[PDB]
RNA sequence: AUGGUGAACUAUGCCUGAAUAGGGUGAAGCCAGAGGAAACUCUGGUGGAGGCUCGGUUCUGACGUGCAAAUCGAUC
């Protein structure tokens, strides 16, 4: 398959979004409220 | 036989500890000659590069940081020197590529009177 | 080294350590060791609520 | 007799792989353990099998013709063929003569396949496997040693851009770097078989194409041709790398031999450096010689006759080697040794000690350092000073005349014939 | 010196066209005949092929007391 720029940009960035060591006031976001409440 | 495997650790470590670039010539001069110690080059490998992962990381990312990621820190000619001593290798200059050269520059100073 | 020393003349060369340390300068891996590169962020201000 | 039955079923076994998968990973089934027979009679016949069924473009980098399961079949069964035949050459000498006679046959087994393998990556094994066998220091009781020696010297005479002989002498200094250079001198002359190193230089009948076919054909040929140009680039680089690094590993090789000093090496040793000599960086040549005058001096402070005749001769043959581009303790060196020659009892033997083979082409290679006893290096030392590397000097043809006189009173028949023929060639060129 | 205008002045081309003729000798091949045990050769033909033909650096040489009163050997 062939994609575009900007999707492979994004994909790419989804993936750097997780393989990263990321600073813990960051990733303080993601560890979010659950569905109810 | 198991120092057949052991000493090649070695010698592959050896490889990924030689000088190869200019830039890391001047800091083994550097710390050669007294000018910095061990202590001053732990103080300056703190760069506005240090504390990145590298191991996790897809290479098509990876590839594009290395290539960015060069400090350019100021070089000497004495490094130059020994790193230019470093790299040349045997057949560099044989007996034949000198009697080649000589040929070369015959013919040049034959070309000088045929005008 | 490629330079001559000051005590001898014989050719200067460098220490195991010292050439370990050059090439964890110029791919930047972690100079001074018996540090985490990733602590725990100890909130030293957060931790007393204000009135 | 069940040995008939199982020859019959390898048998058919070959005329299915030869004219198919499944049959040879069942052909490496075979050969496993506990079964001498199946062990020996399928491993020399699947041999011929190889020798047809291997496509040299390096195979395993990773429609209706799979070509990938067929390859995936051959790698993955070459793997388990060369391991067991790496578990089968390791068995020391005290062992069943069973399990002997197995490492016998598995190396011959090997060295057959190298002339024809060696392509792909999967050559480094066989190669571990045959020079592991040669550096030994007792080989008395092993016939295939000479044969595999022949081998490496063909295999590095074909070798012309290099990479054969630099993947070969980068395991071979790792053997020669744990063992303390306990090596067999025809070692060293298959070290000098490298020919990487030295230079020493209609209309009618047309099967019909269509108008796509023709066009396919020019831009085939236009491809071919990019081709044979860039890989001329690149084995005129490649070339150039492998001399570079080769020549590091023969020369370290050579010196750290030189700091053991084995007594029947040094001919071997001083053969690679006169012949593997200028093609270095011509900054070594003065080194080489200040390294042959040390050599010189370390048998003046008391075998060392063979050693200080072996650096005159070898020193003149270097300088006669220069053939593109345009001497006094060397000289000097026979004037001093003249009364210790002719004081020893061993200027007449043989040499044929702990060499084996007599390398390659010894009626054309003239081994011009260590041709024969010792008094061929007294004549072509002799040979090297007044009819090569000029070195005239009337007044030490008179030294050397009546010095040679003052040595036929201690010389062997054959020895003083040869002298007396020298005086002739003396008279021919100095008349006094 | 800065900025412009041009360029077969000379080497190597590439594409697409035009032109690459004629006179003489007579290559390979083939046919007929004669010597040759046999190879092969010769005599006579044919055949129409030939770059067929015609309109000065160096050896760090040999002799810096010569093979040389116009040098050898060779490289390119």
């Amino acid at each position: 398959v062939k994609w575009p720029e900007y999707v492979r940009v994004q994909r790419q960035k989804k993936i750097l979004s997780i393989r990263l060591k990321v600073p813990p006031t960051i990733a303080q976001f993601q560890y979010t409220l659950d569905r109810n409440t | 036989s198991e120092e057949e495997k052991n000493q090649t650790k070695k010698e592959k470590h050896s490889r990924d500890i030689d000088i190869a670039t200019v830039e890391a010539m001047t800091l083994a001069h550097q710390l050669a000659l007294g000018q910095k110690n061990k202590h001053d080059l732990v103080d300056e490998g703190f760069n506005r590069y240090t504390f990145r992962d590298t191991e996790n990381l897809p290479d098509w990312f990876l590839e594009d940081e290395k290539e960015h990621s060069k400090i350019n820190k100021p070089i000497t000619k004495e490094a130059a020197m020994a790193i230019k001593e470093k790299i040349k290798a045997m057949n560099a200059r044989p007996i034949k590529k000198v009697a080649e050269a000589k040929a070369r520059k015959r013919m040049r100073a034959v070309a000088r009177l045929e005008k | 080294t490629g330079l001559l020393d000051k005590n001898s003349g014989s050719s200067l060369n460098l220490t195991k350590e010292e050439l370990e340390l050059i090439s964890k300068i110029q791919r930047n891996e972690q100079t001074d060791d018996s540090i985490n590169p990733y602590e725990p962020l100890i909130d030293w201000f957060t931790r007393h609520e204000e009135v | 007799e069940k040995i008939l039955q199982l020859k019959e079923d390898i048998a058919d076994l070959v005329t299915k792989v030869m004219e198919n998968t499944a049959a040879l990973g069942r052909l490496c089934k075979m050969v496993e353990s506990k079964n001498p027979n199946t062990c020996k009679f399928s491993m020399l016949a699947l041999v011929p099998v190889f020798k047809s069924i291997i496509p040299g473009y390096r195979i395993r980098p990773l429609e209706v013709s799979k070509l990938r399961n067929f390859e995936q079949a051959l790698v993955y069964n070459y793997k388990n063929y060369v391991g067991r035949l790496q578990s089968l050459s390791k068995t020391p000498s005290n062992a069943a003569p069973i399990q002997v006679s197995l490492g016998i046959l598995a190396t011959q087994a090997a060295k057959e396949l190298i002339s024809t393998a060696s392509h792909f990556n999967f050559r480094t094994d066989i190669f571990t496997l045959l020079l592991r066998r040669i550096c030994k220091p007792r080989i008395s009781t092993d016939p295939t040693s000479i044969q595999i020696i022949q081998t490496f010297e063909t295999l590095l005479n074909e070798d012309e851009e290099g990479s054969i002989s630099f993947e070969i002498l980068r395991i071979f200094n790792k053997i020669l770097k744990t063992r303390n250079f306990n090596i067999e001198e025809s070692v060293l002359n298959m070290l000098l078989s490298l020919d990487v190193l030295h230079d020493y230089d209609k209309k009618k009948d047309r099967v019909h194409l269509s108008k796509k076919q023709r066009k396919a054909r020019k831009e085939m040929q236009q491809i071919e041709e990019e081709m044979r140009n860039a890989e001329q680039a690149v084995s005129a680089e490649e070339r150039e790398r492998n001399q570079s690094e080769i020549l590091k590993i023969v020369f370290t090789i050579y010196l750290n031999i030189l700091k053991n000093n084995a007594k029947t090496l040094i001919g071997s040793v001083l053969e690679g450096l006169t012949k593997f000599g200028n093609m270095a960086n011509f900054d070594l040549l003065g080194d080489f010689l200040e390294v042959m005058k040390e050599l010189i001096s370390d048998t003046e402070f008391d075998a060392e006759v063979r050693k200080a005749l072996l650096c005159i001769v070898s020193a003149f043959s270097l300088i006669s080697n220069t053939q593109y581009m345009k001497l006094s303790k060397f000289v000097d060196g026979l004037y001093a040794l003249l009364p210790y020659i002719c004081l020893d009892a061993d200027i007449e033997l043989s040499y044929r000690s702990l060499r084996l083979a007599d390398p390659l082409n010894n009626e054309i290679i003239k081994p011009s350092v260590n041709v024969s006893t010792k008094a061929e290096l007294l004549l072509k030392a002799l040979d090297h000073v007044f009819f090569r590397s000029k070195s005239g000097t009337k007044e030490r043809a008179t030294a050397f005349t009546k010095r040679l006189y003052m040595c036929i009173s201690h010389t062997p028949e054959k020895t003083s014939i040869a002298i007396l023929k020298f005086i002739d060639k003396l008279m021919n060129r100095y008349p006094e």
